[PDB]
């Protein structure tokens, strides 16, 4: 189909490949200025120094997960985990750790407090409340069922990014729709709801607080078959 | 926020302000015909009106009045940069 | 030497015959800078320069001299014109500004934003 | 997970979490894993039978039982009676509170 | 016999520093300056002079003669402004700092805030990671003085020499060695007029 | 000397700047959203000679008239591409078949809307500087004037955005009757060489003669021609000596379009495989702006 | 960089790189103490002069 090599002045790939920078494509051949090309002939990086600066200082690998099956430790030493949060929950957590080092810096940094306060005030109630904080406040950090209280206790992300359990019973644990919350709360699902599950909502009726599980979330099989919970 | 020094500049009075009131004080649109004629000004539909204090006539008070403010805080500090001096100095002979 | 703001390097006033020749924009001839602003526009017609140039020199390059004489009075012209220098003097310490009004018709209706409460 | 001139010796690695029974307790901060305080209505404006179930009820019988004996401990081991007579009047509310729970 | 001017100056400094030299500053800012004006150096409205009496003009080696005809050409510019001409005050005043110093500084602050980042989001906080810091910060801001010396040293100083060459041909060795002597009476400093200089 | 001309122009102006402003912000069609910006720069230009700085207004007025024409011209490529269909609800990934056109369009779009750091934020600034506080009306002009001045990042963003970098909504055969490989040439383009030529000699003069006014008027040394008229406006005062107060106030409206862009930035609203990256990116950056401003303005 | 107008309005003034000049250097000793504190006594002077210069000339312009 293509023509091009029909002619002698026509466009060729070694002409195309300046826009490997702006076109995404396999790699062909290493200029001499890449980072691999310089880490590879210098023979600074290869000293035992530079080898060993790199095995430690860098994420370790104790953190890497090793298998598709999770077993965090449990909370209590009869209860047994359902539910847990891996990703939007750290982000979370360092989200509202900035409470605890942009504010009172921004207290002891900024000229005028007051207009930090003004200015951050309605940026709160407008595009920030529901876009983040309702989220988090509602989200479900971890979920764990104790039997012997018939209780789940649920762990959720204040404020600072402090982290606090709660229990609730499980025959006050219903199911509410998403049709009969979606007009009520309809800009929070609008800019902030995407990372929850919309259709997995559940609220506790004696005290009216919402259950919001992400939807890259593990589950336990175990835990979902258990008796108490079906 | 807090209002702002707006207004037509101190050395500029003798001019768009000044030739405002100067039409009213000349009031040379109802001076006698030159050809001796008993017709004048006020006798056709578009006429002069001297003893007229609407228009813009607000507008040109209030620039006339915030120009004069100005002028006075000008002169205050002024005052005040004096007597700062004359304090200090005082102090320094009583000693 | 030792002149006021507004006089320039010659103390010499210009007639309004030598304002129409060295035609002076009306911005300026309303304000109190035209002795030391035509000794700049003559300099400038003597030595033409490019916008750029004139942008980008911070000396005015050959017409530094005379610029000197006309930076100083448009300072003086403009903070006059708009009272910064007690504005300027109340926002950083009202309370002191009241307790020796620089300009009581200024200190009776100032009031700094409560934003700006430092 | 992350760090610099830093080590993760007392980092707990993924194996143990991936194997089963590995035998881990969690221990966090503002973590409340016993009901107790949680039904406790000081005053009721009805039957507290009505309101509240035979757990709640036998949750907040335990925890007035358990504080009354510590009050009767706190009895046995105090001399002084002018400061007796507030433990006495502790003793008496949570015998009260026992008593009406139980008997519902 | 008639109000000292020094005297003066200094009460009306005293009187009305709140308004020429106070900004806004936060509680930090507040807390430095503080501490500025603790470790300060006190505006002394009167020196004295009569202890240190001269030097003779003869010891110096024609060299510091040309140092110090420098430091008399940079006195004369403190004093008064319209001794020199655009290009002499350039010479004599500090060479303007360019992009390459910004963009170094500004690439310091960047690597800076993105290590005090990634050490708040991972909680590395410990001895040797701020020990780091601390070294970092101490090594850029020992490094933001290099583009300053190197400018001072290398373009100013022949230029700023060259021109005490010629103004000791306009005007002799003695007159800037008596400018450079204390002494020199700061009101006929300000009055002086330069023979160089067209005005 | 006209009394209605001092009530009614900038309460128009600033009425339609605000009206304009907003219907742009929410448009859906590239041309209409074209012209509303120029009904709201209209009101700016009108409220700009209510403030009564003539140089001010033609600096305006030169700078909408060029970067309009600018942006229109990419506009109208991007539409005979999408063959006349001019709602950019059925544009989407244009940056690879129109390069040019999406890179021009930034220029124009930055320039046009008043953005900081860009040729075009001088002329709302002075806009600012120069208006006047004595109308009986000012609350709502001044409110009307703050909204219509940050509408403009909206629809900016907005039709840089959905045009070009947004997921490819158009019908199939606009995108596969132009990426056929024997198309693939040294002279494959779907615009005209002329067409860029014009629109970059278009922009570089544009940026010259922008430039030489803000050199004539704006600069220390006030070189422009004699205007033929008397009235002094003072509003050079604010320009060349502002003061505290106004430089604070200026700062409200410069933070309110950052908190604005980054809304139109960081913003969700269609869930994606990067949400949760997305906020921890959001997050990082506040974090690092934080750390930055403090090495910046204190430990150096 | 030449307009930096807009970053001082909108985050303020930043803390700007060292900018001296050695000239100083050139004396050592007493009288480069004395020179230094004149030059500082000078400066101090020089900025009251240009405030009350500024706060006196108000009706310079007749
Ligand atoms: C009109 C009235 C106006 C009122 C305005 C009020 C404004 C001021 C508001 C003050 C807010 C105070 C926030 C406190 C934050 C801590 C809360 C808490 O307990 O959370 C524990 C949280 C969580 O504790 P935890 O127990 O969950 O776990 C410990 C921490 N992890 C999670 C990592 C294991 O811990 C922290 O966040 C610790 C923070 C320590 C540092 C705090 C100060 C940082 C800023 C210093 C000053 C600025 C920088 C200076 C740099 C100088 C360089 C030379
Ligand atoms: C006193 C009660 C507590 C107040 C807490 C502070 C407000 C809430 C937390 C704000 C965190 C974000 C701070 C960003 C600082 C950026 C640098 C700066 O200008 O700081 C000094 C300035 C203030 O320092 P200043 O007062 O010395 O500045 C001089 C005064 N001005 C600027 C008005 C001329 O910071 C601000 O202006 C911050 C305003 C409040 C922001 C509220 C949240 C909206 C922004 C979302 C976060 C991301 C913003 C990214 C901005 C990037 C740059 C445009
Ligand atoms: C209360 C404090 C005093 C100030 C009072 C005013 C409060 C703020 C009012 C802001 C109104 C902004 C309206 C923008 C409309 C844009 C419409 C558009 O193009 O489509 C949406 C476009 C997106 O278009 P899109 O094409 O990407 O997708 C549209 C998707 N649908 C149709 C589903 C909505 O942009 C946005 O979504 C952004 C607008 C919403 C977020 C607004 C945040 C406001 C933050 C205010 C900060 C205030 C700081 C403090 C100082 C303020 C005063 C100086
Ligand atoms: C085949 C030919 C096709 C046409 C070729 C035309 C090429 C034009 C190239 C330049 C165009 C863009 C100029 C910069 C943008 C405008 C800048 C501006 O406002 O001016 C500032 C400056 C004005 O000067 P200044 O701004 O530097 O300041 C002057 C300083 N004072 C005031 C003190 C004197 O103008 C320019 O830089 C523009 C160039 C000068 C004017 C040239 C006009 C005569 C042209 C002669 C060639 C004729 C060719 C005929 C071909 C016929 C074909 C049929
Ligand atoms: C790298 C890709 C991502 C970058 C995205 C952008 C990040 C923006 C973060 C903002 C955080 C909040 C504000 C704090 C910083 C305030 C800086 C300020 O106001 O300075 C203006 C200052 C004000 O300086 P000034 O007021 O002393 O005077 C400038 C005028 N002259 C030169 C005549 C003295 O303007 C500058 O000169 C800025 C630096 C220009 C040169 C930079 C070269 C590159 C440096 C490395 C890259 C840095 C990237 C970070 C962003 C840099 C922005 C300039
Ligand atoms: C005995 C031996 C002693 C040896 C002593 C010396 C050792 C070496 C010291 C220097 C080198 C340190 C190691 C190299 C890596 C440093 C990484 C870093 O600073 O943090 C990057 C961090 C990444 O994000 P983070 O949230 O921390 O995610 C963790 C991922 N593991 O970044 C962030 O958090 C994001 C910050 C940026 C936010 C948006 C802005 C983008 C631009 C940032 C540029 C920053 C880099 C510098 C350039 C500045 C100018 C642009
Ligand atoms: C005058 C106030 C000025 C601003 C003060 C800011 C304080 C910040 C620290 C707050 C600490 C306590 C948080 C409590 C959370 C909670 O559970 O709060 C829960 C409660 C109850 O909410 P409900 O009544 O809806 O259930 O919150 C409130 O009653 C409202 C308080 C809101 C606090 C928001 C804090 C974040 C501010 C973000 C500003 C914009 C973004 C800035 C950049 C990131």
């Amino acid at each position: 189909g293509d023509i091009r090599h029909k002619f002698s002045n026509e466009i060729t790939d070694d002409d195309y490949d300046y826009q490997r920078a702006m076109h995404v494509k396999p790699p062909k051949e290493e200029s001499l200025f890449q980072l691999t090309n310089i880490l590879s002939s210098v023979p600074v990086f290869k000293t035992r120094f530079f080898l060993d600066f790199i095995a430690r200082n860098l994420d370790t690998n104790s953190a890497v997960s090793t298998s598709d099956f999770v077993a965090p430790p449990r909370v209590h030493e009869n209860s047994f985990f359902v539910y847990h949060s891996r990703e939007l929950g750290n982000v979370i957590r360092k989200y509202r750790s900035l409470e605890s080092i942009v504010l009172p810096g921004a207290l002891l940094t900024f000229t005028y407090p007051l207009f930090a306060a003004f200015v951050a005030i309605p940026s709160y109630y407008f595009m920030f409340n529901a876009k983040i904080y309702e989220m988090s406040r509602r989200f479900v950090v971890r979920m764990d069922v104790l039997p012997h209280l018939e209780m789940i206790s649920v762990q959720r992300i204040g404020a600072f990014g402090i982290l606090y359990t709660k229990l609730h019973r499980i025959q006050d644990l219903e199911y509410v729709p998403f049709d009969q919350v979606k007009e009520q709360e309809n800009y929070l699902w609008a800019i902030g709801g995407h990372g929850v599950d919309n259709q997995l909502i559940f609220k506790d009726r004696s005290t009216g607080e919402f259950f919001y599980f992400e939807r890259q979330g593990v589950w336990d099989a175990k835990g979902l078959n258990h008796p108490l919970l079906n | 926020t807090t209002p702002r020094q707006l207004g037509i500049d101190t050395n500029d009075l003798k001019g768009f302000l000044g030739e405002y009131y100067g039409q009213y004080k000349k009031r040379s649109g109802i001076r006698s015909n030159f050809l001796g004629l008993d017709v004048t000004g006020e006798n056709s539909i578009i006429q002069p009106n001297y003893d007229r204090k609407n228009g813009i006539r607000d507008v040109i008070d209030s620039l006339n009045a915030d120009a004069g403010k100005r002028k006075l805080i000008n002169l205050e500090a002024k005052n005040f940069i004096e007597r700062v001096e004359k304090e200090c100095e005082q102090r320094i002979l009583k000693k | 030497g030792h002149g006021a703001w507004n006089e320039n390097q010659q103390h010499y006033k210009y007639s309004k015959e030598e304002i129409e020749a060295y035609q002076v924009p009306m911005r300026i001839k309303a304000g109190p800078c035209v002795d030391t602003y035509i000794p700049l526009k003559k300099c400038f017609q003597e030595n033409p320069t490019s916008f750029a140039a004139k942008m980008l020199d911070g000396r005015k390059g050959k017409c530094a001299k005379e610029f000197k004489y006309y930076n100083t009075c448009l300072n003086h012209w403009q903070t006059y014109e708009n009272n910064s220098h007690v504005t300027n003097a109340y926002w950083a310490d009202t309370s002191k500004a009241n307790a020796d009004g620089i300009s009581n018709t200024y200190g009776g209706s100032f009031r700094k934003g409560l934003a700006w409460l430092n | 997970m992350s760090g610099l001139l830093r080590n993760f010796e007392k980092l707990v690695c993924q194996s143990q979490l991936s194997k089963a029974g590995h035998k881990l307790l969690l221990r966090s901060p503002n973590s409340t894993l016993h009901p107790t305080a949680f039904y406790y209505k000081r005053n009721s404006s009805q039957r507290l039978a009505n309101e509240m179930d035979v757990f709640q009820l036998g949750l907040a019988a335990a925890a007035l039982t358990r504080q009354a004996n510590n009050y009767a401990q706190l009895l046995d081991q105090v001399d002084k009676e002018a400061v007796r007579e507030e433990v006495q009047e502790r003793i008496t509310q949570n015998h009260s509170d026992l008593n009406v729970y139980f008997g519902e | 016999s008639n109000v000292d001017q020094h005297e003066l100056k200094a009460e009306m400094i005293k009187e009305l520093s709140h308004y020429y030299d106070h900004h806004d500053l936060s509680l930090f800012g507040k807390v430095q300056h503080f501490v500025e004006h603790l470790l300060e150096e006190k505006h002394h409205a009167k020196i004295n002079t009569s202890n240190f009496d001269q030097k003779k003009l003869e010891n110096f080696s024609e060299s510091k003669q040309i140092s110090r005809t420098v430091f008399a050409l940079k006195k004369i510019k403190t004093f008064n402004h319209d001794f020199f001409t655009s290009e002499e005050e350039m010479i004599l005043e500090p060479l303007p700092l360019g992009i390459l110093t910004y963009g170094l500084k500004y690439a310091f602050a960047g690597v800076d805030a993105a290590l005090l980042t990634y050490f708040w989001r991972n909680w590395n906080f410990n001895v040797r990671t701020i020990g780091l810091l601390g070294g970092l910060v101490g090594i850029q801001m020992a490094t933001l003085h290099i583009p300053n010396l190197v400018n001072e040293v290398v373009i100013q100083t022949p230029r700023r020499r060259a021109l005490a060459k010629k103004y000791i041909s306009a005007y002799g060795p003695q007159f800037f060695h008596d400018i450079v002597n204390p002494k020199y009476d700061i009101e006929h400093l300000r009055h002086l007029q330069n023979k160089l200089n067209p005005y | 000397l006209s009394k209605y001309a001092y009530f009614i122009l900038p309460l128009i102006g600033s009425v339609t700047a605000f009206y304009g402003g907003l219907v742009s912000a929410f448009q859906s069609d590239t041309k209409k959203t074209l012209a509303y910006s120029t009904i709201s720069h209209c009101g700016f230009l009108m409220v700009s000679y209510s403030t009564g700085v003539l140089e001010f207004v033609i600096l305006y007025l030169y700078v909408h008239g060029f970067f309009k024409a600018a942006t229109f011209l990419c506009v109208g490529n991007v539409n005979r591409f999408n063959r006349n269909i001019q709602d950019f609800k059925r544009m989407g990934g244009f940056y690879k078949y129109l390069p040019f056109e999406c890179l021009a369009s930034f220029v124009c779009m930055i320039n046009l809307s008043g953005l900081p750091l860009t040729l075009g934020f001088y002329i709302k600034h002075l806009l600012f500087i120069g208006l006047v506080e004595s109308y009986t009306l000012y609350p709502l002009i001044f409110s009307s004037l703050i909204l219509g001045a940050i509408a403009g990042v909206f629809y900016s963003y907005r039709l840089f955005y959905s045009i070009f970098f947004d997921t490819k909504k158009g019908k199939k055969a606009i995108y596969l009757q132009a990426s056929r490989i024997i198309l693939n040439s040294k002279f494959y383009s779907n615009t005209s060489l002329a067409s860029n030529l014009s629109i970059t000699f278009l922009v570089l003069i544009s940026y010259t003669v922008i430039l030489y006014l803000y050199c004539t008027t704006l600069n220390n040394y006030y070189s422009l021609s004699d205007l033929k008229s008397i009235y002094i406006n003072n509003a050079y005062s604010y320009f060349y000596k502002p003061d505290y107060n106004f430089l604070n106030a200026v700062s409200i409206l410069n933070w309110f379009v950052i908190i604005l862009l980054i809304s139109v930035i960081y913003l969700n609203w269609r869930w994606s495989y990067y949400y949760t990256k997305s906020i921890d990116s959001l997050s990082k950056f506040i974090l690092f702006s934080f750390f930055f401003f403090i090495f910046s303005k204190y430990i150096l | 960089y030449l307009e930096p107008s807009y970053f001082h309005e909108t985050f303020g003034h930043m803390s700007q790189p060292p900018k001296y000049d050695l000239i100083d250097s050139n004396i050592n000793g007493v009288e480069k103490k004395l020179n230094k504190q004149i030059l500082h006594r000078e400066h101090n002077e020089h900025k009251l002069d240009g405030f009350v210069s500024m706060f006196k000339g108000s009706d310079v312009a007749k």
